[PDB]
């Protein structure tokens, strides 16, 4: 998920 | 963690501090507002303001202590709750009108431009004129932004009871922040209870906003961009 | 209004004397369920339920102040998360399981029976999980069920400064239970705290019930009683 | 109106 891409870094 | 051993005013502190920046729209007031033009400024915005939440809520105290899914999970539920209430907290000052942006200051008139807007025009405008009666402050603000993010989609789920501790804390930053304003006990338990009461609206307007969103998306009015649309898929 | 010369403990006590009674299912233990069977006797359940939380309401301290019209604004937007937080609190003895009736016990795989009635199920006993690990009191959930009443529809209206009072009464009177339990005041305004916020995710129990409703409605798998149209076209 | 009638009685 694009969410979890932005969350990650 | 490090979020419980924060104290009452390095709570307040350190919420104030990851204040997301207001954003300006694309908007041109010399154009007239299309209904997928005013709904491709809104969704814009919306956008945008998705990418600094998602910066706002890794500096929420506890946000970070959860794991990658968790965090994923309460943003999904939560994004258009936190995006509504900074929309009415910005337009406390503003009676009547809506301030998505600084230069895009709408009224009910204008969001009958799309179909079943005017609806949630009216609940959000509602919802700020209980701010200014109410005269949140910033500090109550900020708490109530952090509340939202962790307790929208708790239930939806060890990491509970790490959320519940953060969650009781920003209760007693409450209720600090009232105890330093010279109000006694009962006036701060009722407006806690007064302000926990507005979370139950401001979810009401995130189902049917949802709702509304999902609608413009079938119809395909204007597309939106691939971030809205992930979380727009989660519910 | 003679709401607000109540005492806590009065307030409590009227509250208590009011409560709706647990009525019984049209169930048929002979009857494995298919879809339009389980949907037409949750219908009929709610609305023999609704008869009886219309002269509830009228019987919670403040609403007989408020106009006519207020009043069905505010049963016509909370009466859906009312019949939920009273189904919450029937199943809390019974884990895994919703008690729609004494006579009819659902767990979660009955819910598939029906299209899209699992999400709401894993939600509702999500919420009598949480109600049963805080240890929720009748004392307060007649509060909270009195709160959902007059908090869910007044900022979708005077009126409201008094529906404002009456609310904070019931504040009070949360803390005023809290404090004879013993509680300490940082528990008191942590357990109000987490008793409020309960109310969001009724809420949004509701709202997720209430498209169900509408759908199963235009998909016509079920006929509904004009009552139960009525407070479902109000959602519309 | 069928609200407003068990309201009244
Ligand atoms: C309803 C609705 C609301 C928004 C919206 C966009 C940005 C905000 O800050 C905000 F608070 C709300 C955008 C599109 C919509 O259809
Ligand atoms: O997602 N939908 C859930 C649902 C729930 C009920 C219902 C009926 C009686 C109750 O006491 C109660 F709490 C709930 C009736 C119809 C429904 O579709």
């Amino acid at each position: 998920k694009i969410l979890h891409r932005l969350l990650q870094d | 963690s490090l979020a419980l051993s924060l104290t009452a005013d390095q709570m307040v502190s350190a919420l104030l501090d990851a204040e997301p920046p207001i954003l300006y729209s694309e908007y041109d007031p010399t154009r007239p507002f299309s209904e997928a033009s005013m709904m491709g400024l809104l969704t814009n915005l919306a956008d945008r303001e998705l990418v600094h939440m998602i910066n706002w809520a890794k500096r929420v105290p506890g946000f970070v202590d959860l794991t990658l899914h968790d965090q994923v999970h309460l943003l999904e539920c939560a994004w258009l709750e936190i995006l509504m209430i900074g929309l009415v907290w910005r337009s406390m000052e503003h009676p009547g009108k809506l301030l998505f942006a600084p230069n895009l200051l709408l009224d009910r008139n204008q969001g009958k431009c799309v179909e079943g807007m005017v609806e949630i025009f009216d609940m959000l405008l509602a919802t700020s004129s209980r701010f200014r009666m109410m005269n949140l402050q910033g500090e109550e603000f900020v708490c109530l932004k952090s509340i939202i993010l962790l307790n929208s989609g708790v239930y939806t789920f060890e990491e509970k009871d790490h959320i519940h501790r953060v969650l009781d804390k920003i209760t007693d930053t409450l209720i600090h922040l009232m105890a330093k304003a010279g109000l006694t006990l009962q006036q701060q338990h009722q407006r806690l209870a007064q302000l926990l009461l507005i979370l139950s609206h401001i979810r009401h307007m995130s189902n049917k906003g949802m709702e509304h969103l999902y609608s413009m998306k079938c119809k395909n009015v204007v597309p939106l961009s691939d971030l809205l649309l992930e979380m727009l898929d989660a519910h």
